[PDB]
């Protein structure tokens, strides 16, 4: 809770996908073992992307946020929402047995 | 030896394309570090 404090999150979201977004797309790498490899003029060495993948999976991950807080409302709704036929030591308790017994009696046939 | 290598083969092989690599490689290799020297 307490929004002040929401919106000093989710300002520092917009400043790393406003700072990601702004690398050029003709990025890539050269590590210190392409020199096994013995690349030619024209070649193709195949650790080239090494950084342009780890720089796509942040800025999608980071756009994806509201989905996975979607499907974590779903799991949570749902597996909470029982919370009293799949944990043991809850639906053995005097007090939920008793409700759970007590809001299953049928109403009384007068005659 | 590259001169060699390429008339011996087709200009299909595998062997052919090997050498002309090679040849490529090796003499970029020694354009440079004798500019360096």
């Amino acid at each position: 809770g307490d929004p002040d404090t929401e919106i000093r999150i989710s300002a520092r979201i917009s400043n790393r996908i406003n700072e990601l977004e702004r690398l050029p797309a003709n990025l890539g790498t050269y590590s210190l073992d392409d020199c096994l490899e013995f690349i030619t003029k024209d070649d193709l060495s195949s650790r080239m992307d090494t950084f342009k993948i780890k720089a796509l999976v942040e800025l999608k991950s980071l756009k994806l946020l509201t989905k996975q807080k979607s499907i974590r409302q779903k799991l949570i709704n749902n597996v909470a929402s029982q919370a009293h036929h799949n944990i043991p030591y809850l639906r053995d308790s005097p007090f939920t047995a008793a409700a759970q017994r007590s809001v299953q009696i049928r109403s009384k046939v007068i005659v | 030896v590259c001169t060699i290598l390429i008339h011996f083969y087709p200009q299909g092989t595998r062997n052919y394309q090997l050498v002309d690599k090679f040849y490529k490689f090796s003499s970029e290799l020694l354009l440079r570090e004798c500019c360096r020297i």
